[PDB]
């Protein structure tokens, strides 16, 4: 759940 | 087994089972895999062609394959990303 | 049966 | 969360669970690590010094501290090497 | 478990 999180926030 | 192993297991499951027996991925597979595994991390990048993008620069040889070495450095480089954010932040 | 350590090769993604 | 987001986050927390406070780890963190979650993997190299000598591959900068990319280079060439062996003999 | 079994055939170098 929480990379759940970071991966939200998050880009190439 | 470990948390580890079991980890490990998963990731080497999810290859399999996006691959199929032809024991590879296309942008296609690719594209599905994310959709199913990283939904949010897809929807945050406002780009259409962000398997594109991704896809691009897991083949480097240019055959439109990617085998599980390559998908391995695809999640390498996600979970490197969130854990660098984790520092930073989260503790 | 042999294990090497991948010096990879790793695609990068930011921020953070 | 997804089968990948479980699998990746257990990958982030194992490391710093094992790195503690100071985010890296020391060859004794590595010895400890793969001793509680690769047990039948050291249980069968013959080699004593095999731990020694995986921090000797780990250690690029030489300064004794493994991060999570070096760790995450461990699990790559672990479960990289699982994957050729499950390909072979049992898929 | 399969990994768990196939880490105990595999060794270095």
């Amino acid at each position: 759940s929480t990379v759940h999180e970071i991966l939200s926030k998050l880009s190439l | 087994p470990s948390q580890m192993e079991h980890a490990m297991e998963t990731m080497m499951f999810t290859f399999h089972k996006f691959a199929g027996d032809k024991g590879y991925l296309t942008k296609e597979d690719l594209r599905v895999l994310m959709e199913k595994e990283f939904p949010g991390f897809l929807e945050n990048q406002k780009d259409p062609l962000a398997v594109d993008k991704i896809m691009k620069d897991l083949d480097q040889c240019r055959d439109g394959k990617v085998g599980f070495q390559s998908f391995f450095s695809l999640i390498a480089g996600l979970t490197i990303a969130c854990n660098d954010y984790f520092v930073v932040h989260m503790k | 049966g042999k294990v090497t350590f991948p010096k990879m090769k790793i695609p990068k993604f930011t921020f953070s």
